[PDB]
């Protein structure tokens, strides 16, 4: 709760590309896309829509770790 | 010029001298004995610690009649230090 | 029949996110521990329960979902004592190939013990006259991979009497 | 040329692509056209989903000839390359199960590395989507010639296919175009108007 | 792959019996292709270890039953190896405690036995 | 040969830069990819002739 | 000193248990350490590493000192665990030079290390009580008096006590009590009037505390090295100047202390009174004894002094280094023939030669003797000097002379034993467990004879036994059982090879 | 390989290197400088820390320690050749966890 | 550090790979136990 509240770009790269990779691998869709046969595009509109089920492990230098859901964070 | 050999040496080369054979009478068999009998009497001793067994199955009743008792030595704590007592 | 503490680390892949995850890592662990035998252990059976089930991880690269589960396990490992009943599923010369049922064949039990009537001519006979009980001695366990079982156990027949059975 | 800088810090990879460059205005300056030959080669490995096996069919429908298509299919099961050149394609079009690799040709979207031999700062080598056009040299927006420090007089250019979806998001995500228009050194925007259009 | 504790807990058939329906009806109501066709093994050696536990006479248990009768076993200062084996086997003749039954000697006296019975047969 | 059909008209052509072997019923390759020696290493190396490598 | 340890490793295994050995082989490869970082780097639980540290510290294998801020740190005596190889022979020399209740005593002392003189005497007699039979029971007199002369032998000593913990600072105690040693009661006995019959082990307050004894190996040595030099003497010379020797030596056990370049004087006259009277020989036969045995190249003993008649004294160290010498030179005949061994015995007699020179002198023909001086060369047994004609050192203009070190080569001798011990006994619990299977078979097959011998022993258990399938394998039984006294008679003989070169290296050692 | 007429492809310098540990594209890195460049399979054994092959370890003649990693050809290399050198690089595995 | 990273090629510490990432899968940490009869 001490980090900062926004989501930064590593993050977003992170999560895009673990979801593409996920997707690439048959996963469930839940923005129920309409035509898009890009996985990455497929992770793209899932980050828009904010239902991503992927939560960010941040862990501090000294060993303390936090967890922050994708609608927790704020995207930009 | 040394020749080329197509076969690396054996693993035990043999040499043409051979051991001394033991000596022998009263004296070495005695030695023998006694080895033996040491080696024999000195593990039921209670200083030849084993190591503890280990993931014991269960409990039955005829472990009390099983149980391995052997009498412990105190060590003298006056002469050892305090950092050792159980 | 006793439980065993085990702690493995569970791969579950993308394509099985809709299951449930207490059910896909049940299913998983009896998958990967069905009539198969741990070392120094004995032959598991299958999944009790799981006791303790830690944060899922995504690895950077296969990207499925991996997790360390603490768990009870079934086991076969009697106690040097027990007394098991097991049907007679053939027989040697040197012993009989008892096996328990339906559940392995590991039982050889020799034909050295019991009193001096004991013979085995080839043609299934079982033990000379004067649902079988089953005494079992010592575990045994070896490895199997040497090159780029591992339990069968002796059994002991004492002078049970046997009333209903010779 | 020892081990640790010839083979250690910098070595040799493939799925890369060295042609020389010419001025495209009609591009976007995240856009990036790529020539049919380059594109027939340059492959990328896509796994067969529930969205996109449509597409992959109709790609594997087309061969290797035609310039939208792919070159090799890796079943699931078996860790097997058929070639599309030969065999009915067909048939292995209508035998494409879930988890299937294809590599498929370079097509419109594909995010691809651009970078030039001397790399001064991090904007020397930039993401851009990829287009593909019936010439056979590399064009894009002049608005990002200032970071390539080029001035298209015969200078070659790179271009590199990551060969991950997680490589080629963090290529989208960080080294976008859009999301690199100003230098970490000062703040002062590179990516901006050049001769030819202050003018 | 670590192994904590071989004989952490000990366990009769009783509860087997019912981990093995419970995997049973779970597989049949969830039942995978895939899944079987990877590991077939797990479907068979459940049949044959529940068939085994059927044809034993671990059938009418519940646990109310077990835990009288460890209950009842406990005054006799019996080990839990014996009534272990006592409550798999289910001995329903004194011969089988008299003779079956390691350790007869000095555990009988003659009179035990029929409160033995008695308590097994209930 | 063709380790599912079983053909043995397995060809050898020359790919975009790629050599491999691949059957022309099922289209399916067998061995992919060739390892050559290159002139920066080959430079470097002495050649052994047998007159000289037996003795 | 990897043999070292790995023999004593060895040892400790044999000797004491698995959980110990592991604690005994970290303090002597660390040295000195507490007993946290102990516990630490072996990764046992810390009782069991109080258990080995006791039972070591009480065999005197370790020792405890302190150091800052009150810590104790134990360092373990290699030295001590290798003689522990050598209680066979301790065993055997207290059985000839005393009866065997020395015999016992001395077993006793050094199977516990640490010991008050009723509980070695009760021990001795509940041993001994099963030894004779016809009713009759000993007493504790004859084994007092037994133990009384083992101690004014110095055979044995009293090990270190802990001060009197009243008179020295009375209050706060530190963590170790500090056990000292005092050469007052170094060899006293207190009285110990109480007196008792063994009993035969039927199965059906302490004067003495705080006293402990424990055989002190220095007097085993030093016997050792007496009887090592009276053999040497009398294969030398004659008996007659073996028996001079010994009583020589036994009474210079006294005035002399273990490490001295000479005895004290002796005269002649002394010499003679305290002969004994077996031999009837006069003061001028043993005059001309002892003028010759100064006379002898190798100097045994020498004149030193003129007054009393005929003074002489003896040469502990020349002595050394002369059985060193003929320790070498027979396993280099052993391991290389007898012209190898002329070709050492000759570089050895001359301080530098070359191999002409060689060739000259050992009268062997060419490419023979530089094979043989190669083959000595390539396994540490000579050194080349080397002296340079120019500060390049090139082969091609420099000399080349062979030279024999003799600490060097006890040294690389002593190692080699070692090594060869340690595979000895390395071989010996090999072919113990592999054959474990028919020594279970054995040991059941005889248990069923041991069992019922005498109460329920009917005779349809004897034709029964033999006729299991251990009958065709008794051969592959008796050939273990006489593999296993090869080897352990091997090790017993090595060990008397080791104790010489241990003795002729310390001897060398001021320790400055 | 190197040549363009040799069939060699472009080369990654130190600068490329250097351009992407600036962007913290840590996974592209490991796409380009490791998978699609000298990716290779090898067998370590947890016991003594050598390299094996096909599951087997030929020191202790055993493999139950022995498991399967990934890296660059280019490091198994400069570990061949280190211990050629008497250099012996022992690699102590461990869980991903 | 970085270098060892590229060279035994595993992700670099900086970058993407200083956090780590949890799947948000439908479970119950846990999970109740199945109570023991004879023990
Ligand atoms: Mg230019
Ligand atoms: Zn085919
Ligand atoms: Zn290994």
């Amino acid at each position: 709760r001490i980090t900062t509240p926004y989501m930064t770009k590593y993050e977003r790269a992170r999560v895009l590309g673990t979801r593409a990779l996920q997707i690439a691998m048959c996963a469930p869709v839940m923005v129920e896309l309409e035509g898009e046969t890009d996985p990455l595009l497929i992770a793209m509109k899932e980050l828009k829509a904010r239902k991503i089920p992927i939560i960010i492990r941040r862990y501090l230098p000294d060993g303390s770790y936090e967890d922050w859901g994708v609608d927790e964070l704020i995207i930009t | 010029l040394p020749d080329v050999v197509l076969k690396p040496p054996p693993l035990f080369p043999d040499t043409d001298y051979k051991p001394v054979p033991l000596k022998t009478g009263e004296g070495e068999e005695y030695m023998l004995a006694l080895k033996q009998e040491l080696r024999e009497t000195m593990k039921r001793m209670p200083y030849f610690i084993e190591t503890p067994e280990e993931r014991q199955d269960i409990e039955r009743y005829s472990k009390r009649y099983m149980k391995v008792y052997k009498e412990e030595w105190i060590p003298d704590w006056r002469r050892l230090p305090r950092e050792m007592m159980p | 029949f006793v439980l065993v503490e085990m702690v493995d680390t569970v791969r579950i892949p993308p394509w099985q996110f809709e299951r449930k995850l207490n059910d896909s890592i049940a299913e998983e662990l009896n998958k990967k521990l069905a009539n198969k035998v741990v070392y120094n252990v004995g032959l598991c059976i299958c999944l009790f329960d799981i006791t303790k089930l830690e944060d899922a991880y995504v690895f950077p690269g296969d990207g499925a979902s991996h997790t360390k589960v603490h768990f009870r396990c079934v086991v076969f490992h009697p106690f040097l004592d027990e007394i098991l009943i097991g049907k007679i599923k053939g027989c040697s010369p040197e012993g009989v190939h008892v096996s328990l049922g339906f559940f392995d064949d590991i039982l050889i039990p020799p034909e050295s013990l019991q009193q001096p009537a004991k013979f085995d001519e080839a043609e299934q006979v079982w033990v000379w006259e004067y649902g079988e009980e089953i005494r079992f001695r010592v575990v045994d366990e070896s490895f199997v991979d040497t090159s780029p079982y591992t339990l069968v156990g002796s059994i002991s027949e004492p002078g049970l009497g046997l009333l209903s059975w010779w | 040329q020892g081990r640790f800088r010839g083979n250690l810090s910098g070595k040799r990879v493939d799925f890369s692509g060295r042609t020389v460059i010419s001025p495209d205005p009609n591009l976007r300056i995240d856009e990036v056209a790529v020539p049919v030959h380059v594109a027939k080669i340059l492959t990328f490995p896509e796994k067969v989903n529930k969205a996109n096996i449509n597409f992959l069919r109709k790609l594997v429908q087309n061969g290797p000839e035609v310039h939208p298509g792919a070159n090799f299919i890796q079943q699931r099961h078996t860790q097997m390359k058929r070639f599309l050149k030969y065999g009915n394609r067909e048939k292995m079009a209508q035998e494409l199960k879930y988890g299937d690799i294809v590599e498929r040709h370079l097509i419109d979207g594909d995010v691809v590395l651009f970078n030039r031999q001397p790399s001064l700062h991090k904007l020397s080598i930039m993401a851009h989507l990829a287009r593909v056009k019936p010439h056979r040299t590399f064009r894009f927006n002049e608005c990002v010639c200032t970071p390539y420090n080029a001035d298209f007089d015969g200078d070659e250019m790179n271009l590199h296919l990551p060969q991950t979806e997680e490589a080629k998001a963090e290529a989208l995500v960080l080294m976008g175009t859009k999301a690199n228009l100003v230098t970490p050194r000062n703040g002062e925007p590179l990516i901006a108007a050049i001769q030819d259009f202050l003018t | 792959m670590e192994v904590k504790d071989a004989n952490s807990a000990l366990l009769s058939n009783y509860e087997v019996f019912q981990l093995l329906t419970d995997l049973k009806e779970q597989r049949k109501e969830s039942g995978k292709n895939k899944h079987s066709s990877g590991q077939q093994n797990l479907n068979t050696i459940t049949y044959e270890t529940l068939k085994y536990i059927s044809k034993t006479p671990c059938r009418h248990q519940s646990p109310e039953i077990v835990r009288e009768f460890l209950t009842a076993l406990k005054s006799h200062k019996l080990t839990k190896a014996e009534k272990l084996q006592l409550l798999n086997h289910r001995p329903v003749t004194a011969v089988e405690i008299q003779l079956m039954v390691e350790e007869s000697e000095e555990r009988l006296t003659e009179e035990q036995i029929e409160a033995l019975l008695h308590t097994v047969t209930s | 040969r063709c380790p599912d059909c079983g053909s043995t008209e397995l060809v050898e052509d020359s790919h975009y830069s790629q050599s491999q072997l691949v059957c022309s019923d099922c289209g399916c390759v067998v061995t992919e990819g060739v390892l050559t020696t290159t002139f920066s290493d080959e430079g470097n190396l002495r050649e052994v002739t047998y007159s000289r490598s037996t003795g | 000193t990897q043999a070292e340890i790995k023999l004593c490793s060895l040892l400790l295994q044999e000797h004491f248990g698995e959980i110990v050995e592991k604690i005994g082989v970290h303090l002597i490869r660390t040295g000195s350490q507490p007993l946290r970082v102990i516990a630490h780097d072996t990764g046992t639980s810390l009782d069991q590493v109080k258990k080995a540290l006791c039972v070591l510290v009480q065999h005197n294998l370790v020792s405890y000192q302190v150091h800052k801020r009150g810590v104790v740190e134990y360092e373990a005596q290699c030295s001590r665990v290798l003689r522990m190889l050598r209680y066979p022979r301790y065993i055997y020399t207290t059985k000839t030079l005393y009866s065997d209740t020395g015999e016992l005593i001395v077993e006793e002392l050094l199977l516990n290390g640490k010991l008050t003189m009723s509980a070695v005497v009760k021990k001795v007699a509940d041993r001994l009580t099963e030894t004779m039979e016809d009713g009759k029971t000993m007493d504790y007199a004859e084994v007092s008096n037994t133990f009384v002369r083992l101690a004014d032998t110095h055979f044995v000593q009293r090990c270190p006590s802990v001060p009197t913990t009243e008179n020295s600072d009375p209050g706060p105690p530190p963590p170790a009590p500090t056990l000292v040693i005092n050469e007052k009661d170094m060899y006293l006995v207190p009285k110990l009037s109480l007196i008792g019959k063994g009993k035969r082990r039927r199965s059906s307050p302490i004067p003495d505390d705080g006293i402990y004894w424990q055989a002190n190996l220095d007097r085993f040595h030093q016997h050792f090295r007496d009887q090592a030099i009276v053999s040497a003497v009398a294969n030398r010379m004659d008996q007659t100047s073996s028996e001079i020797v010994r009583t020589m030596l036994r009474m210079s056990e006294i005035t002399t202390s273990s490490s001295a370049p000479f005895t004290q004087p002796l005269s002649s006259n002394e010499i003679f009174r305290s002969l004994p009277v077996g031999y009837n020989i006069s003061k001028q036969v043993l005059d001309q004894y002892l003028t010759l045995l100064a006379d002898d190249p190798l100097e045994f003993v020498g004149k030193s002094g003129d007054s009393g008649g005929g003074m002489y004294v003896i040469n502990l160290h020349k002595a050394l280094a002369s059985l060193a010498t003929a320790t070498l030179e027979s396993v280099v005949q052993e391991r290389f023939g007898s012209r190898c061994a002329r070709i050492f015995r000759l570089v050895l007699q001359k301080k530098h030669i070359e191999q002409k020179q060689v060739e000259d002198f050992a009268m062997i023909p060419a490419k023979e003797a530089k094979d043989m001086l190669y083959k000595m060369l390539s396994e540490n047994f000579m050194s080349l000097q080397e002296i340079p004609k120019t500060p390049d050192h090139a082969p091609s203009r420099t000399f080349y002379l062979y030279t024999v070190n003799i600490l060097s080569a006890a040294r690389m001798l002593l190692h080699r034993c070692y090594k060869s011990i340690a595979n000895l006994i390395e071989r010996r619990q090999f072919e113990t467990k592999e054959n474990k299977r028919l020594l279970e078979k054995s040991q059941r097959v005889e248990a069923i004879i041991a069992s019922m011998q005498a109460t329920g022993a009917e005779e349809a258990q004897l034709q029964e036994i033999e006729e299991m399938i251990t009958a065709p394998e008794r051969q592959q039984l008796e050939t273990l059982k006489r593999n296993v006294n090869k080897l352990d008679a091997s090790e017993i003989q090595v060990d008397e090879t080791i104790f010489l070169l241990e003795s002729y290296i310390e001897c060398t050692m001021k320790r400055q | 390989t190197e040549g363009r007429s040799r069939d060699g492809g472009l080369r990654l310098g130190e600068m490329e290197r250097d351009c992407l540990i600036g962007y913290g594209a840590s996974m592209l890195l490991l796409e380009r400088l490791m998978i699609s460049s000298d990716a290779f399979e090898v067998d370590v054994c947890g016991q003594c820390g050598l390299l094996g092959y096909s599951g087997w370890c030929h020191y202790c003649k055993s493999s139950c320690h022995v498991s399967s990693l990934r890296i660059p050809y280019a490091c198994k290399l400069l570990f061949q050749e280190l211990q050629s050198m008497n250099i012996i690089p022992r690699l102590k595995l461990s869980k991903y966890n | 550090g970085v270098s060892e990273c590229i060279i035994m090629g595993i992700p670099m510490n900086i970058g993407t790979g200083l956090f780590k990432l949890l799947h948000k899968a439908d479970r119950d940490p846990n999970p109740p136990k199945r109570p023991l009869i004879f023990d």
